[PDB]
């Protein structure tokens, strides 16, 4: 149909929204994503067990008395 | 401060407003 | 409480005036 | 408190100058009639 | 036509009107924040910050404003309890007015974006049809979020440019807004450590800006693009709802169990502090130290601040309220006005008797005065029931130490029973039950209300995530089969 | 292309805008919005104002135990008199509130706004090729407002004698004015009342006659009906003449009542007929004018409770 | 600025109206005693 | 401005400047105060100009205590006592006496304390009689009712302390600082009176 | 003096100015507007001929 | 009772008005 | 007046049921 | 009244530890389960 409204701000940001459907052949960088997901899961387990007193460390006290 | 005054004012504001909105929507749809 | 009710009533009236002035039915075949 | 006076003077002067120079901008020829 | 539950799907393929409706929602949220702040300031009573804290008056938004540094008001008072000098722009009323103005501006922007929608920005240069390059928008927005997070964690909480955050001592007696130095190391993951906030925000901002740059530069793989349906916008909604209820669970859990981000001077004590006798143990240790110093009972018990004794009271326990017992705590059992003191019960023989404290889980608990070894010595029998160890028979006498009632001893069985019932709840306090026509039944803390609301929202949003993921991953058959 | 000023004046003097922003509009809009904002803020919340200048203030704000009917923006303090009292002339904003600055600010901006509104009416009449005399008709309420808010304070020497911006303020001002000047007995107030009543009468009659004659632009049958009714054949058979009379009557009435107001502003009261009918011996006989005088006397004694200190109210 | 193609109208038949009214009134009946306390 | 400068100005120049509310300043003279010859003098042109209007108020917080807080003035100027006349006696040893007889010895005033509460009072020193050394002379004065008995709806005493600071023996013209505490408005008995503390400057021409 | 004031209500200063900055602001704003109008005057049409302008 | 009565009245009125408006919009087009 | 509002709500529900039974739209 | 009847009944007779009440509970739960399952299957097997 007819071209839409043209505005200087729209033209300024036009290059950003101009690569729809743009992909890499193959699996790309999925292995790196899996590695980072595994690392994040390990870190989440760290903090969850620390907060749950199921993983006790010398420096952390996990108590209202740590506000001292 | 009485409950009667506040509830009477609220009803008088709302009920005719709802009735008028009903009629206007009926007219606009047709 | 009552001051809030009066303020709400006045604000609603002003809003109705604004909508009537701007969001009006376009007049055709005067 | 004098800053408020300066601001008000600036605004009033700007609007009054707009009014004055508006009517000097060939206002009588802004009519829609034929002449 | 669309059924009543599909009306908001008209902007599913129109970016401009989507921006408009999201702007309208943002304006509504900001307006609610401003109006709630104004109402809270209208209702708040800053007269006494010791026995009538803000968490006692059912204040919801005021603690969140105070958490980040807003400690002054244009009314000439501070949340600490001192006269306010040069309050400045950023006061409670200032914040409320700013939020209201922002809501109005967002409303105007939403109207503009709704009116003009056919923008060339949303048109694909090749095909000429409306399209969105979802990975690149995600990259930009993640970059902005990381930048803002790093700025907040490096300039606001650290006090380098901002005002800091609220920090308090372990027992919540002397707290205020302070700069918080970052704490890198094993701690910081200690939830009750304020430096964790700064360290986390700095590190997460750095990682977020790096990830934003990556997602901005690198295009997704075709296998991942088809697998996660990156071409559709509904998968974005499902993933966002997933992250949202994850965050809701995390925040509700942090609120209920307490943390450095939820100080007890702003939201109130915790159920588990009453369960484990936190304040009771602190008070006992302090009075024992004073006694061992050489002081008597009365002066040693007088050294205990009224705030600490107020915390050791079942009324402030957030787990004693009810679902439909609405309103502030002050409407529950009156306004605290003074501390009578510590009650000591002694039988005629001379043995000191200790009243068993009611567990946080019973609505009604019989009153029992136990021996030093746990053996039952006295007890008010059930109503109009034959007894063998009643107060009258045993002859229990109560004497008070410190506080309003100091050095006064009562022997009349009626007042002894009354004070035993009062001490069953913990520390005994004088209450004004006439100002607010208080019912007499405990309400719930803002902590409990926040936790309940957010857990319910998180469950509903989990269901929403399931539904929207199902819809986005089954679009071909959901097209109207 | 055209310079910046050319584009700006083309935009200002454009008939395509939803609301015409005339050259009078460029002053009308800011003054009117400023007056509206200050009036709303003062009405919603404002501390009591010392109208009488005798160290006792009166409250007229909703947040100070008032409602819509009894709320008002209290006129300026008597101690100020006719002096200009802007915000920057007060030591503190609270002092400005106490002495009654907002009333003066609102009155000044509102008068400027209405004058520029009349100007804008003329301007848009000119831009559309119309005969420009709607502003002349509109001048009558403008003249009345000027006499109420400006001329009377000038004549009486203080802004505290002006009309308060409130519903109860109007009634208090009217009772005060009748007590001090006998407004009801003035020929100009009689002409204003006649103009208002005649305006209502002619409005109702014209509406009924035109609506009845709009069968399935007014036809000549309505003229015959009116001639048969009140025995005034050929009094009004020209539509232009009839509509000109409709415009002329209330405008003239309001002009004359505003002139009477401004005349009393300079202490030129209405008719006085007390102690007129006298018995042969010399005794005075009461008349309805004397009962009006008694009512005025009752109004006058409780006029100002603690403001006067001399027997005669010269102020 | 032009006629938006995404134009649709909402509908609600009488059965849906009855269902909604019944749901509202039943919820009010259930919760009024609790709210009045 | 000194007395000569004040008297050298016409009424038109002073009007609208706020000078009429000011008090003459003693530029000349000596601060030794030992040049004031002992004796009695007729004190004339006795003028007083306050500088602060602190009022005693109960602290809003429960744990607080009553304290003197600052206020904002409402009445435009009209708070300066002037044209007072009386007698002033100074002893050779160092004792001194001050007494006020007539003049404009009172002025109604209204000040708003923080929080919005405005309190009125009658700043006055009438019938003052102070005795004491040159620095630290203390006395008391009467405070009339804020309003007369004729007022309708819709005695008290206060202390003061003067202290002469500079003296000009050739032409008199003694100047100093004063402090006083007086009860607030107590009309209609609707509220207990409050205490206003006023500090300021005082000038006098004893010749 | 309790506080500070402008003290210019009844002085009758010219154009209500008591500080030179006010007069400078007046002249600056007027000059800027006049300069803009003078620059834009070319688009209003020149009435160089002796008999020109709206008339009857 | 003011809080509860007001909440009950609003909950009864507003959603019923919304449903009635929708139905009247629907029923206009036969 | 709590009994009054309870009765009003119950009667409203009964009226809705009656109207649904007897004033249903045709198929 | 219904709740009081049920509580008193459980007090006097061990309603919960009775095979027939167990089958009643199983019947109600199975009825809900099968209703949900049948509804879901039929409404998901819908043709265009
Ligand atoms: C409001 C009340 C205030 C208190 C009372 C004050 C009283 C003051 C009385 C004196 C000024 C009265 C001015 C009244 C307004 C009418 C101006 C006007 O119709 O003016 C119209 C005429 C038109 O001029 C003509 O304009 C023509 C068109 O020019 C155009 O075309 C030309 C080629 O043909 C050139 O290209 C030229 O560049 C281009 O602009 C020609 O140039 C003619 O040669 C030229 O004569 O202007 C001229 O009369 C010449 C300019 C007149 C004086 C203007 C003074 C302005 C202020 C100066 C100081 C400013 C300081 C600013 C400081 C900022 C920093 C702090
Ligand atoms: C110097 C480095 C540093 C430091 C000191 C911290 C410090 C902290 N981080 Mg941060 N963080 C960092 C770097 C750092 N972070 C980096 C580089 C990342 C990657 C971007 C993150 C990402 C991150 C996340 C995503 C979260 C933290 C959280 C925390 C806090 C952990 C303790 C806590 O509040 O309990 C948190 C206790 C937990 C148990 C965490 C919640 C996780 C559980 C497993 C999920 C809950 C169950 C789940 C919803 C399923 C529902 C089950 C239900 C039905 C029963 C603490 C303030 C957590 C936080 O602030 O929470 C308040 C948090 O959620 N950090
Ligand atoms: C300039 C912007 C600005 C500022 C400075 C404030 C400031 C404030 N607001 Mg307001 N607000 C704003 C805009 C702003 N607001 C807008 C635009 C809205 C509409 C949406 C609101 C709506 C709003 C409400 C409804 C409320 C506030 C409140 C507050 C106060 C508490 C601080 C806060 O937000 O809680 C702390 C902030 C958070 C806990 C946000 C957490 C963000 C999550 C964790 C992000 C996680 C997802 C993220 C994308 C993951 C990426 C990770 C990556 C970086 C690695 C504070 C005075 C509260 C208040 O006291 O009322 C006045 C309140 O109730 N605000
Ligand atoms: C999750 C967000 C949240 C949270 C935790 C709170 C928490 C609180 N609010 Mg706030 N509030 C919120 C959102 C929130 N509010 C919003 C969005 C509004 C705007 C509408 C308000 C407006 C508001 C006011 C005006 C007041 C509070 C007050 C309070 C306190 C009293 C507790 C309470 O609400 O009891 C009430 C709790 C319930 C009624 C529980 C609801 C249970 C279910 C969901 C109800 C379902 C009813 C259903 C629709 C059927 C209706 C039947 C019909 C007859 C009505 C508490 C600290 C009060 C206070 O003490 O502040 C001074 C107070 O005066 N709030
Ligand atoms: C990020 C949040 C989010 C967003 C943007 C959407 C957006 C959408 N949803 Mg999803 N949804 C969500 C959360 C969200 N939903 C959650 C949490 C749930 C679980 C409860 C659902 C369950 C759900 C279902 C079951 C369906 C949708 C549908 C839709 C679409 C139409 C909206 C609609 O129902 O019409 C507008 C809705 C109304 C006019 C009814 C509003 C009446 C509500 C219930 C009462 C009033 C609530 C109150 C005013 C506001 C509460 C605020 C609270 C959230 C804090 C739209 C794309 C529909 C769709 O497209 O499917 C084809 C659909 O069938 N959603
Ligand atoms: C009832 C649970 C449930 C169900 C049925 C679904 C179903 C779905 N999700 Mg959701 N989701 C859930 C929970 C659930 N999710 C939770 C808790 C989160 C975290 C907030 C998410 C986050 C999430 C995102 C971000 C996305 C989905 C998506 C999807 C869809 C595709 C499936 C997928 O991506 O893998 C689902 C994968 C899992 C449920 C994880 C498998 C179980 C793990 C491996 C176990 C790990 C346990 C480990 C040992 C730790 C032990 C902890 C112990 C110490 C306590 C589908 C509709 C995607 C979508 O919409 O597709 C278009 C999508 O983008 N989900
Ligand atoms: C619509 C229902 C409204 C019910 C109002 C009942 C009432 O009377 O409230 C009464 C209360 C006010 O209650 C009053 O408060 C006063 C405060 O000074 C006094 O204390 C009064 O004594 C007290 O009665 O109104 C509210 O607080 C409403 C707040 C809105 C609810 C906030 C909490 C919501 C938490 C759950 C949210 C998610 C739920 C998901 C469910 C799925
Ligand atoms: C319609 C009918 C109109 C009838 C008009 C009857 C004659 C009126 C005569 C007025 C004489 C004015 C002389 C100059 C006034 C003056 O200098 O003001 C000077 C005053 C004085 O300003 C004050 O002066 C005080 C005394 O010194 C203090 O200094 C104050 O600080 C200062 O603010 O300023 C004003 O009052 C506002 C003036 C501008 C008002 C807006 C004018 C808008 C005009 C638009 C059309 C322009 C063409
Ligand atoms: C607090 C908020 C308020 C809560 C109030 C709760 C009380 C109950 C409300 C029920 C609302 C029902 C709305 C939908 C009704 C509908 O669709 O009818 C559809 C049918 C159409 O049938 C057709 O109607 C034809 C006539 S006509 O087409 O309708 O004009 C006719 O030919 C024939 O009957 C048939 O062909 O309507 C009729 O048959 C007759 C018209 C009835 C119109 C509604 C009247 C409602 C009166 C309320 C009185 C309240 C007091 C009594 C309460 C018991
Ligand atoms: C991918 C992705 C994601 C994520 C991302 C992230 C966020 C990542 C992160 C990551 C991370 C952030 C990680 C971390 C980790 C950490 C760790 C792993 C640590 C460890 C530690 C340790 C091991 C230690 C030890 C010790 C101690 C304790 C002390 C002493 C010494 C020692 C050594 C012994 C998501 C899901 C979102 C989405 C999709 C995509
Ligand atoms: C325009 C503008 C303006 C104004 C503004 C304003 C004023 C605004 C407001 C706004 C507002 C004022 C808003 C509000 C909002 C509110 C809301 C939004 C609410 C909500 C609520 C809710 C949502 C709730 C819900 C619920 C309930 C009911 C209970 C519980 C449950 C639930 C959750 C369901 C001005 C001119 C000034 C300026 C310019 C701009
Ligand atoms: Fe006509
Ligand atoms: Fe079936």
């Amino acid at each position: 149909q007819e071209p839409g409204l043209v505005t200087p701000l729209g033209t300024l940001l036009r290059p950003l929204n101009s690569e729809a459907g743009k992909v890499l052949p193959g699996w790309g960088t999925t292995v790196l994503m899996a590695v980072f997901i595994l690392l994040f899961a390990a870190f989440l387990l760290i903090i969850l067990e620390i907060y749950n007193s199921s993983l006790i460390l010398d420096d952390v006290s996990m108590s209202w008395e740590t506000l001292a | 401060v009485n409950i009667y005054g506040l509830t009477a004012t609220a009803l008088f504001i709302i009920i005719p407003t709802s009735f008028l909105l009903i009629l206007y929507v009926k007219t606009a749809s047709t | 409480m009552e001051a809030l009710v009066y303020t709400f009533l006045l604000v609603g009236t002003l809003g109705i005036i604004f909508f009537s002035i701007f969001f009006r039915d376009p007049p055709r075949m005067i | 408190m004098l800053t408020l006076k300066i601001f008000v003077y600036t605004v009033v002067t700007f609007f009054v100058c707009l009014f004055i120079f508006g009517f000097l901008s060939n206002d009588p020829a802004r009519n829609p009639g034929k002449n | 036509g669309l059924p009543w539950y599909r009306v908001h799907t008209v902007v599913i393929n129109d970016p401009g009107r989507l921006i408009s409706v999201h702007l309208m929602h943002t304006a509504l949220v900001s307006g609610w924040a401003g109006s709630m702040a104004l109402f809270e300031i209208s209702v708040f009573d800053p007269s006494d910050p010791v026995l009538n804290p803000m968490w006692r008056q059912g204040m919801f938004v005021l603690p969140f404003m105070t958490r980040l540094g807003i400690t002054q008001s244009w009314g000439g008072w501070t949340i600490s309890g001192e006269t306010a000098t040069n309050p400045g722009i950023w006061s409670y009323e200032g914040v409320a007015a700013a939020h209201i103005i922002l809501s109005g501006a967002l409303f105007l922007a939403s109207v503009w974006h709704w009116t003009y929608w056919d923008l060339e920005l949303f048109r694909d240069p090749r095909t000429g049809k409306t399209a969105l390059d979802l990975p690149k928008i995600f990259g930009i927005h993640l970059f902005l979020s990381g930048l803002l997070c790093f700025g907040f964690g490096a300039f606001h909480v650290t006090g380098v440019f901002g005002p800091g955050i609220w920090v308090s001592d372990p027992y919540g007696l002397t707290g205020r807004v302070q700069p918080v130095a970052p704490s890198w190391g094993a701690d910081g993951f200690d939830p009750y450590n304020p430096g964790g906030i700064a360290s986390h925000h700095i590190a997460a901002g750095i990682l977020g800006v790096l990830a934003g740059l990556f997602h901005l530069c690198v295009r997704p793989s075709i296998r991942l693009y088809f697998g996660l349906s990156m071409g559709s916008i509904e998968t974005v909604l499902s993933s966002s709802i997933a992250a949202v209820f994850w965050a809701a669970f995390v925040v509700a859990g942090t609120m209920w169990y307490g943390s450095a981000a939820t100080p007890i001077e702003l939201f109130g004590p915790t159920r588990y502090q009453w369960d484990q006798g936190f304040f009771q143990q602190e008070i006992q240790k302090r009075v024992q130290a004073s006694l061992a110093e050489g002081a008597s009972l009365s002066d040693a018990w007088s050294r205990i601040p009224e705030k600490l004794a107020f915390y050791d009271y079942i009324g402030n326990n957030p787990a004693k309220g009810g679902l439909f017992r609405t309103g502030a705590m002050n409407s529950g059992d009156g306004i605290a006005v003074g501390w009578l003191g510590h009650a000591s019960f002694k039988d005629q023989e001379g043995r000191e008797l200790f009243v068993r404290r009611m567990p946080t889980f019973f609505e009604t608990f019989p009153v029992l005065l136990l021996d030093k070894d746990g053996i039952v010595r006295a007890d008010v029998p059930f109503r109009k029931a034959e007894s063998k160890y009643s107060i009258e028979q045993v002859g229990v006498s109560v004497t008070f130490y410190g506080g309003e009632l100091d050095g006064l001893t009562f022997t009349d069985p009626a007042t002894v029973k009354k004070y035993a019932r009062k001490a069953q709840l913990g520390e005994i306090f004088e209450f004004d039950r006439s100002t607010l026509q208080s019912d007499g039944v405990f309400r719930s803390s803002p902590r409990g209300w926040f936790t309940f609301g957010h857990v319910c929202f998180a469950l509903l949003f989990f269901f929403g995530h399931i539904w929207h993921g199902a819809r986005t991953i089954f679009r071909d058959v959901f097209a109207g089969i | 292309n055209s310079s910046l000023w050319a584009r700006f004046c083309e935009w200002i003097t454009s008939t395509e805008n939803r609301l015409y922003i005339g050259w009078f509009g460029v002053i009308m809009i800011p003054c009117l919005l400023t007056a509206t904002s200050v009036f709303i803020i003062a009405f919603i919340a404002a501390p009591p104002v010392d109208i009488d200048g005798i160290r006792e203030p009166v409250s007229g704000s909703l947040l100070y135990g008032n409602n819509i009917i009894t709320g008002a923006v209290i006129p300026t303090s008597n101690a100020i008199g006719l002096h200009f009292y802007p915000i920057w002339e007060a030591a503190s904003l609270d002092e400005w509130l106490y002495n009654g600055g907002p009333y003066q600010l609102i009155v000044c901006h509102f008068l400027l706004g209405v004058y520029c509104y009349m100007g804008r009416e003329w301007e848009l009449s000119f831009r559309l090729g119309m005969r420009p005399w709607i502003a002349v008709a509109y001048s009558a309420p403008v003249a009345a407002a000027s006499a109420v808010f400006l001329v009377y304070p000038i004549g009486q020497g203080s802004f505290s004698d002006g009309m308060p911006l409130g519903i109860s303020g109007t009634f208090n001002f009217m009772i005060v004015f009748q007590a001090e000047h006998n407004i009801l007995m003035h020929p100009f107030h009689m002409l204003g009342v006649a103009g208002v009543f005649g305006g209502s009468l002619f409005s109702a009659m014209h509406g009924s006659l035109v609506t009845s004659s709009l069968i399935r632009y007014n036809i000549v049958a309505a003229h015959g009906y009116f001639g048969r009714l009140i025995f005034q054949y050929a009094s009004f058979n020209n539509s232009r003449s009839l509509h000109f009379f409709l415009a002329a009557w209330p405008v003239i009435g309001i002009w004359f009542t505003a002139l009477g107001l401004s005349t009393m502003a300079f202490n030129l009261n209405g008719f006085n007929f007390n102690q007129s009918v006298v018995d042969s011996q010399g005794r005075v006989l009461n008349t309805w004018a004397d009962i009006i005088n008694r009512a005025n006397l009752g109004m006058e004694v409780m006029h100002e409770r603690n403001a006067h200190n001399f027997p005669l109210d010269l102020a | 600025a032009r006629p938006n193609p995404n134009k649709q109208v909402v509908e609600l038949n009488r059965t849906s109206l009855y269902w909604g009214l019944l749901l509202i009134f039943v919820l009010a009946v259930l919760f009024s005693s609790y709210i009045f306390n | 401005l000194t007395f000569d400068e004040i008297q050298g100005l016409t009424y038109l120049q002073v009007k609208g400047s706020g000078i009429a509310n000011t008090c003459p300043v003693l530029e000349s003279g000596t601060t030794n105060l030992k040049e004031l010859k002992a004796g009695s003098y007729k004190l004339e042109n006795f003028c007083i100009e306050p500088t602060s209007f602190t009022v005693k108020e109960e602290s809003q917080f429960k744990g607080g205590e009553t304290e003197f807080v600052k206020t904002k003035l409402m009445t435009r100027l009209t708070y300066t006592l002037d044209a007072m006349s009386g007698s002033f006696k100074v002893g050779s040893d160092g004792s001194a006496e001050l007494k006020e007889d007539d003049g404009i010895d009172y002025a109604a005033t209204t000040v708003q304390l923080p929080g919005g509460e405005r309190v009125a009072f009658l700043f006055t020193i009438k019938q003052f009689d102070g005795k004491g050394t040159l620095d630290g002379i203390k006395g008391d004065f009467l405070v009339p009712s804020y309003r007369g008995s004729s007022f309708l709806d819709p005695a008290l005493k206060g202390s003061a302390v003067f202290s002469v600071a500079k003296v000009d023996p050739v032409t008199g013209e003694i100047a100093g600082v004063f402090e006083s505490i007086q009860p607030s408005d107590t009309d209609l008995g609707a509220k207990p009176p409050k205490d206003i503390k006023v500090t300021g400057l005082w000038y006098a021409q004893l010749k | 003096l309790v506080d500070e004031r402008m003290n210019g209500d009844g002085t009758g200063r010219p154009f209500g100015v008591n500080d030179p900055v006010l007069g400078w602001v007046l002249l600056g704003v007027f000059g800027t507007m006049w300069a803009i109008w003078f620059i834009g005057q070319k688009d209003l049409g020149d009435f160089e001929d002796a008999d020109d302008g709206l008339k009857l």
